[PDB]
């Protein structure tokens, strides 16, 4: 359900 | 940086009948940043016994919770709520109206 | 009605002493399911639902390391934010992060998000057609290309058109009696003097879920939209909301004024007066 591939600033 | 001073309401959770248990509420919301100070108030003095939600914003990036106490509203006692935040230089204080 | 599930994140710093505060709740509709909380005991993606507790160790095994995972790279986006905007290191700042998906009534997707914020202020945010972005200030265009560089938003599209609808359909199918019911607002109203020449008359409406309500005043019979108070709908504390609406009457013209309330627990929209 929770977004695994998340992308810094 | 740019704040929000929190919004305040003060009610019950069931609608306030004396002599018979209820529950006081306080929502505090629209807020930024998240630390916040929140205490229920009995005649002045503060209830020892608050507890409260999880802390929680909504998409417009503004917090907001709820504390709540167990009480037994009456003619004579009155009940507030005192908010402290980095927006406000002294403590707000919300007392609670029985029809509000 | 229509549905949602929204996932937020966010992560202050304790400048100097203290590790970043993480906390990550996960939300359907208005109710939270999932949270993770840096200063809880648990270190794990900790039930806030009852219904979600059908899922099985392997998704909270696999929910639990991907919060950790969003953590550090928010713990990162502190100290690169920091930086790009030049700031002082004593100070305290705030990352938050929002995505999710909408449906309407029959499940089919309508919308998603994936938005940031920093110090409470609109950062980037992905935009309509899931494919550009909304950059304000210059830090943020530099995030901008960086994640038009490395196919940000062609990316995310597979989980906001897909992945989150499908979780979103499984979560309103296993807690299809909590987050489907329609709990009828129980209406009553009061009268209270305010001055010569005029009283208040307050529409009350409580115990009513989910929180999306409509309370409008008529006088005989058009809308009072302008001179009209109406609170932010507020939680009671038991699963429900509460809600009123007040208008300034004259004296004697208390029975012209009628309240009206519209929600999906009533089959017909309801009509109070005096």
């Amino acid at each position: 359900s929770l977004l695994m591939w998340i992308t810094q600033v | 940086m740019i704040q929000r001073t929190p919004k305040i309401q003060v009610y019950s959770r069931h609608p306030a009948e004396n002599g018979k248990s209820n529950f006081l509420n306080c929502y505090v919301s629209g807020f930024h940043p998240s630390d916040i100070e929140v205490d229920l108030l009995k005649n002045g003095e503060r209830i020892e016994k608050v507890e409260h939600s999880d802390l929680s914003f909504s998409k417009d990036w503004s917090f907001y919770l709820l504390y709540y106490t167990e009480f037994t509203p009456t003619e004579k006692d009155e009940y507030a709520c005192r908010v402290n935040h980095v927006t406000l230089s002294q403590p707000k204080i919300v007392k609670w109206d029985r029809d509000m | 009605g229509s549905h949602s599930m929204r996932y937020f994140f966010t992560s202050v710093s304790r400048p100097g002493r203290g590790e970043p505060r993480f906390i990550a709740v996960g939300y359907v509709d208005d109710t939270q399911f999932v949270r993770f909380d840096s200063d809880a005991a648990s270190q794990r993606m900790e039930p806030r639902a009852p219904w979600i507790e059908q899922e099985g160790p392997e998704y909270w095994d696999g929910e639990t390391r991907k919060v950790k995972a969003h953590s550090q790279t928010h713990r990162v986006d502190l100290g690169t934010l920091r930086g790009c905007y030049n700031q002082s290191e004593a100070g305290s700042h705030t990352v938050q992060r929002m995505y999710g998906c909408d449906v309407g009534s029959d499940w089919r997707f309508l919308r998603g998000y994936h938005q940031y914020a920093y110090d409470g202020k609109d950062y980037i945010a992905l935009k309509e057609d899931l494919r550009s972005w909304t950059a304000a200030d210059m830090c943020a265009q530099t995030t901008k290309h960086k994640w038009e560089a490395a196919h940000v938003a062609e990316q995310l599209r597979a989980y906001l058109e897909g992945t989150c609808v499908e979780w979103l359909r499984r979560y309103l199918e296993n807690g299809k009696e909590t987050l489907q019911r329609t709990d009828a607002p129980k209406t009553h109203m009061t009268h209270h003097a305010v001055s010569d020449h005029e009283a208040t008359l307050r529409c009350w409406a409580l115990s009513f879920y989910p929180a999306e309500i409509t309370l409008t005043w008529q006088r005989d019979g058009e809308d009072q939209t302008q001179d009209t108070e109406l609170v932010e709908t507020r939680p009671a504390g038991d699963g429900t909301f509460q809600k009123w609406a007040a208008v300034v009457v004259p004296s004697g013209q208390e029975q012209r004024y009628t309240c009206h309330v519209q929600h999906e627990g009533l089959p017909k929209p309801l009509t109070l007066r005096w």
